[PDB]
């Protein structure tokens, strides 16, 4: 059943782990001037469900520059008080020789006319290591996925 | 109280910038510690410090916070006590004993791994009756049943049962048989897996057969190597 | 019960217990209260496909023999396996017909665990009788016998 924490929101992703053992829900909510991003962490085999946070953020497999092994990062962007901001991170432990991705963040920049604005979709290329932005007006930014340094950023929609 | 193995180096310094962890596993009067040593060996004060697991297999979790609340100055040691308990969420590792961990300041993110001694995760309540001991060593497939060495053991059969006793490893019964004893023993893990054992200590030979029953004989590898360490200590 | 692979034989090796022969199986079954099938060892490769006709023990069903011949190139070939239950390990036919006794031999107070085998072989058909394990303390042990059959 959906968590309450969750009633009125935008459903915008449902996400499971390989053995289908856990289950996320999320939404968002233009909670009092800001994208407020809701999500439902369900246990299947406990059949305990508890409430947590956001929008925009994908996961990879990436094989920083001298390991053997592709770290998990995962990366998110929200627009917080302190302003729109990318996190790339590690997720688990490293593969066991792997020197660890040092956790990354980065300011994702919203204009004066972007006056609500806010992230809403993320995907990132593996074939070139680039993480895009979408926001809600209908602007684009593509990142690099190791060093979160912008790479651009234009209006498509 | 039972085996405690010796800190190891779970985290070294020059891989975590700057911050060393030395960890053990503990059982206390029913409750579960990972007790850690940590070290700033860096040039910036530590705060913020915060850990989490992966899924594992025993479903081991911190039952706290991590309580760190002062600045860890530079060349500053702490040792802390973080309570775990079992009511975490199951995947099952290879190896099975294994714990995934990361630990958080306000530097960065580390993770490492570590071996959890099964010894903790031996309940209080893990005696059999006698009578169902022999019955549930009998519903169990004999192709269940493994075999492992104790290698160069010289303790008497009752130095065996005190120090398994200490580690919530319960002897059921003995049986002198021509100067053999068999010891037979019942233990619980925290997931309600029972194994059953029989060590077979003869006159001459210096290694004890234990031959251990579980109907999840995957685990049996792993008492094996923690009732070795529990007698070689 | 309900067996997942037929039973190609069985026998009541004790007061109450059940031998049950799979294909590639022994197990032993005991009647007594809510306990099923117990498998005690797989087939020995060298029995495949064999007549089995045979299951005995040992009194302290600490060895356990499973026979069975064969119409190999025009002979009753009779194969046996031999497992050992404590040590674990199997071995086929060193002796087929064979069975244990207890006996007393004359000066001594306790009876000597004989292991009577018979086979034929290159050499022909011999019998052999023989102490099995060390003889009780004061014991005389029993000489090991050999005899052609």
């Amino acid at each position: 059943d959906r968590h309450s924490s969750l009633a009125g929101c935008q459903i915008i992703n449902y996400r499971t782990d390989a053995k289908q053992k856990w289950l996320l829900l999320t939404g968002i909510s233009a909670q009092q001037n800001r994208v407020v991003g809701a999500m439902q962490l369900y246990s299947v085999d406990r059949k305990v469900s508890q409430p947590i946070e956001g929008h925009a953020a994908s996961f990879a497999q990436f094989k920083m520059e001298g390991n053997a092994e592709e770290s998990t990062l995962f990366c998110f962007a929200v627009r917080g008080q302190a302003g729109g901001k990318l996190h790339i991170i590690e997720v688990g432990t490293p593969p066991t020789g792997n020197q660890p991705f040092p956790k990354k963040a980065v300011d994702v920049f919203f204009p004066p006319e972007a006056q609500n604005d806010f992230p809403v979709a993320m995907q990132i290329s593996e074939k070139h290591d680039v993480v895009f932005l979408i926001t809600k007006y209908g602007y684009i930014h593509l990142y690099d996925l190791e060093t979160g340094t912008c790479i651009y950023m234009n209006r498509i929609s | 109280g039972g085996y405690v193995a010796p800190k190891a180096v779970w985290l070294p310094a020059v891989k975590a910038k700057g911050l060393e962890i030395s960890g053990t596993f503990t059982h206390r009067q029913g409750h579960i510690y990972m007790e850690m040593n940590f070290t700033n060996k860096a040039l910036q004060h530590m705060t913020d410090f915060a850990i989490q697991f992966n899924k594992n297999s025993f479903g081991v979790i911190p039952s706290t916070p991590l309580a760190i609340h002062t600045p860890l100055m530079p060349n500053q040691s702490i040792d802390v006590s973080l309570p775990l308990n079992t009511l975490g969420p199951v995947m099952k590792m290879e190896p099975l004993n294994n714990l995934q961990v990361a630990v958080k300041n306000n530097i960065d993110v580390f993770y490492f791994s570590c071996l959890i001694p099964l010894n903790v995760l031996f309940v209080e309540d893990g005696k059999m009756e006698r009578q169902v001991f022999l019955a549930t060593w009998k519903d169990i497939p004999n192709e269940n049943e493994l075999q492992f060495q104790i290698k160069e053991c010289h303790l008497n059969a009752d130095t065996v049962s005190s120090k398994l006793q200490n580690n919530n490893v319960y002897t059921i019964a003995k049986r002198n048989v021509e100067g053999q004893d068999m010891l037979y023993q019942s233990l619980k893990l925290t997931n309600g897996i029972w194994i059953l054992a029989e060590l077979r200590i003869q006159p001459g030979n210096p290694n004890y057969t234990l031959s251990l029953k579980c109907r999840a004989p995957e685990v049996s590898q792993y008492i094996y190597q923690v009732y070795d360490s529990i007698l070689k200590n």
